[PDB]
C-alpha cells in the first residue's frame, strides 16, 4: 500500500502521456530538419522529362 | 533563370491554400444560413402550435 501510494496509477498515467507527446515532438523536429525539398531544391520545370529521358 | 517559376509556383500554391480555407469558410456559412432559416420556420411554426 505504500508502494501504491507513492506510484500511484495516475503517476504513470502521466509519465506516459509524457512520453509520447516527447516521442511525437522529436519526431516531428527531426523530420522538419530531413525534407528532401533542399538538396532537392531546383525541380525540373519539365517535371521529370529530362531526367525520364536520361535514365 | 528557374528561380521565377519557383516564386510563380510559390505564389498560386498560397493563392490556392487561401482560396481553399475561403471554400471551407463559405460552406460553413451556407450550412450556418440553412440552419438559421430552418430554425425560424421551425419557431413560427411551433408558435402557430402554441408554446413560446
Amino acid at each position: 500500500g505504500e508502494k501504491i501510494k507513492t506510484v500511484s496509477p495516475e503517476r504513470t498515467e502521466r509519465v506516459m502521456d509524457s512520453v509520447m507527446e516527447q516521442r511525437d515532438q522529436i519526431e516531428m523536429m527531426t523530420e522538419a530538419l530531413s525534407d528532401p525539398s533542399l538538396s532537392e531544391g531546383i525541380l525540373d520545370f519539365e517535371d521529370d522529362a529530362a531526367i525520364d529521358e536520361q535514365l | 533563370n528557374w528561380l521565377f517559376g519557383k516564386k510563380r509556383k510559390e505564389d498560386a500554391d498560397a493563392l490556392a491554400t487561401l482560396k481553399g480555407q475561403q471554400n471551407r469558410l463559405q460552406a460553413e456559412a451556407r450550412n450556418l444560413e440553412r440552419q438559421s432559416d430552418e430554425q425560424k420556420i421551425l419557431a413560427s411554426k411551433m408558435l402557430k402550435a402554441g408554446n413560446k
